[PDB]
């Protein structure tokens, strides 16, 4: 299985140049795309090596750079452009799926705040209009631009099979809290070691999670409820890891309750006492979880490159996510009494309204129905 | 026969011989390198047969021992593995290059008595065993091996330093 990456706007082929860096440099890839001598099952995002990238001013500085070997502002002005252009960047796309052995899905970076986002909405239908048994994973980035913000969320929340949010305003936080900044080259430092360790469990083969379908098909429980959120500990034991992804200080988000957590331990930590760990976290409830259905909490190891010490990364799913429609929401009721149809604003604006009381019924005993 | 059998090492700038005193040849020959990860410490041809995967060292590239962290894991080789002895039972006759400093001399015989414990050792200079097993006592030696030549003028069993000459020029030149 293959999975080809996607790279829109100005932020999309930012923290894609910088994933496939850290990635290239993560194996044994020199920057002439060409392996040096110096396990590490890498079919998956390189083929016989080249990155199966989809690229779409910035172009010519990553050209420009020493890894040229490796290959308006309205959302209406960014979905009609991809309209005119629709054969044209497909005959890319349709190469590579039918050159590829076995397509399993779509990695979509792009940032919702404006040509990208435009551009992005578009794709992200059509994807579904052709290709009907491929996943699409988005890893939007959030910041006129409560509108566009909004528009894209519409077609986030039906086409989009899973989504893992990143907004500026968190990582931005941490950047002068634990780095001491006061830049968009820096932060993306941050981006790309969360984007790069979201897929260890894909390029490292284990017992477990040898395909993307793996690692989603546990955290969302229904096809509404989409969204996930990240955590990041070091900036040792597992039980040190555990306790620390769980602190509000770390996440990358600005009742309540989980309905499914993910661990990544990527150290060369004692796998005996894994299964210990878990039986304590459980016994202080560090965490609240939904009443209607049976939830956990998943631990999943892996190995760090040698080329290149314990990290950790969580992925979780809380319904406070659904805080930050909600300012969005606000934001655009504001600017619609302020100032052919706009009957499209209307009906995006209600649907991701019902997102939204998904959310707030989905921590109640009676979710079901 | 009251005496254990007596140990003789060469120490080569490419190659050491290990083998037992009285024998007519070495019982062990192979590579001065030591290895690490780009089991933790690989010597010899093992090093060199695992090269791809490990970062290898000479610490007696030029017949001079430079590295005496990885000299000591040389010899540790030389009798644990090669020769699958006990240094400290048995004394050790080890070899030097001509012109070796003195500081590098005492090194080999604290490393000898304090570390592996032997309960005799000595040291001779190459050149001047070589004139002996030709049955000379007198005579000018030209030993030249893989990464290093020496002209070495002997008499009566003694090198004469004031005379030595060092070609940085050998097998290994040749080779490439
Ligand atoms: N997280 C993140 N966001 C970025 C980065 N660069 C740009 N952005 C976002 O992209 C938006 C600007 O989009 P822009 O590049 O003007 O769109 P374009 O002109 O249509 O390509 C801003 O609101 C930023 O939040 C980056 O390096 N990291
Ligand atoms: N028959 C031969 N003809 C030429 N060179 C040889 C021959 N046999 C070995 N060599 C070379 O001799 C060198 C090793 O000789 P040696 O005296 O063992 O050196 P050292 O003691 O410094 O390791 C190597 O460069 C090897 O290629």
């Amino acid at each position: 299985r293959e999975i080809i990456t996607l790279q829109l706007g100005q932020c999309g082929n930012q923290i894609g140049f910088e994933f496939w860096k850290q990635l290239c440099a993560e194996h044994g890839i020199s920057p002439e795309g060409i392996v040096e001598e110096f396990t590490d099952r890498k079919d998956v995002f390189f083929y016989q090596y080249i990155p199966r990238a989809v690229l779409l001013r910035v172009i010519h500085s990553i050209l420009n750079s020493p890894y040229a070997k490796l290959y308006g502002n309205n959302w209406a002005s960014g979905f009609s452009q991809g309209e005119k252009i629709h054969e044209d960047i497909f005959d890319i796309i349709d190469r590579e799926a039918d050159g590829s052995d076995s397509l399993e899905g779509f990695v979509l970076c792009h940032s919702i705040a404006g040509t990208g986002s435009g551009l992005g909405s578009y794709l992200l239908e059509r994807l579904n209009d052709r290709y009907p048994k491929k996943l699409v994973q988005t890893y939007s980035v959030f910041p006129v631009q409560p509108y566009n913000s909004l528009l894209t969320l519409k077609r986030l929340t039906q086409n989009a099979d899973c989504l893992v949010v990143l907004d500026n305003t968190a990582l931005n936080r941490i950047a002068t809290d634990r780095l001491h900044i006061q830049s968009f080259s820096q932060i993306n430092q941050l981006v790309s070691t969360i984007m790069s360790a979201s897929t260890t469990t894909l390029r490292y083969p284990g017992y477990m999670n040898n395909d993307l379908i793996g690692l989603i098909a546990s955290l969302i429980p229904t096809p509404r409820l989409h969204f996930l959120m990240t955590g990041y500990t070091p900036l040792t034991t597992v039980l040190d890891v555990m306790r620390r992804l769980l602190q509000p200080k770390n996440v990358m988000v600005s009742n309540h309750c989980y309905i499914a957590i993910l661990n990544i331990i990527q150290g060369e930590v004692d796998p005996t006492q894994v299964h210990k760990s878990l039986q304590r976290i459980r016994e202080r409830k560090l965490a609240n979880f939904i009443p209607w259905g049976p939830a956990s909490i998943q631990v999943a190891l892996s190995r760090k490159s040698p080329y290149l010490r314990v990290s950790g990364l969580m992925m979780a799913n809380h319904t406070s996510i659904s805080s930050l429609f909600e300012r969005t929401c606000r934001q655009y009721d504001k600017l619609r009494k302020r100032e052919d149809n706009f009957d499209e604003m209307d009906t995006s604006r209600e649907i991701v309204q019902q997102l939204i009381d998904e959310y707030h019924a989905a921590t109640r005993p009676d979710y079901i129905s | 026969d009251e005496e254990v059998a007596a140990l003789v090492v060469d120490n080569g700038s490419g190659m050491c011989k290990a083998g037992f005193a009285g024998d007519d040849a070495p019982r062990a020959v192979f590579p001065s390198i030591v290895g690490r990860p780009r089991k933790d410490s690989y010597v010899g041809d093992e090093a060199q047969s695992k090269r791809g995967i490990l970062t290898l060292k000479y610490p007696i590239e030029h017949g001079i021992v430079t590295n005496w962290d990885d000299m000591e894991k040389i010899w540790h080789h030389t009798f644990y593995n090669e020769l699958r002895v006990a240094p400290e039972e048995h004394p050790v006759l080890l070899t030097e290059a001509p012109l070796n400093p003195k500081a590098n001399r005492e090194k080999m015989t604290q490393i000898m008595f304090e570390t592996f414990n032997t309960p005799a050792m000595y040291v001779a200079i190459q050149a001047v065993l070589s004139l002996y097993a030709s049955g000379r006592t007198t005579g000018i030696v030209l030993d030249s091996g893989d990464g290093v030549s020496h002209t070495v003028p002997i008499y009566e069993g003694y090198a004469l330093p004031h005379a030595i000459l060092r070609l940085d020029l050998a097998g290994r030149d040749l080779t490439d």
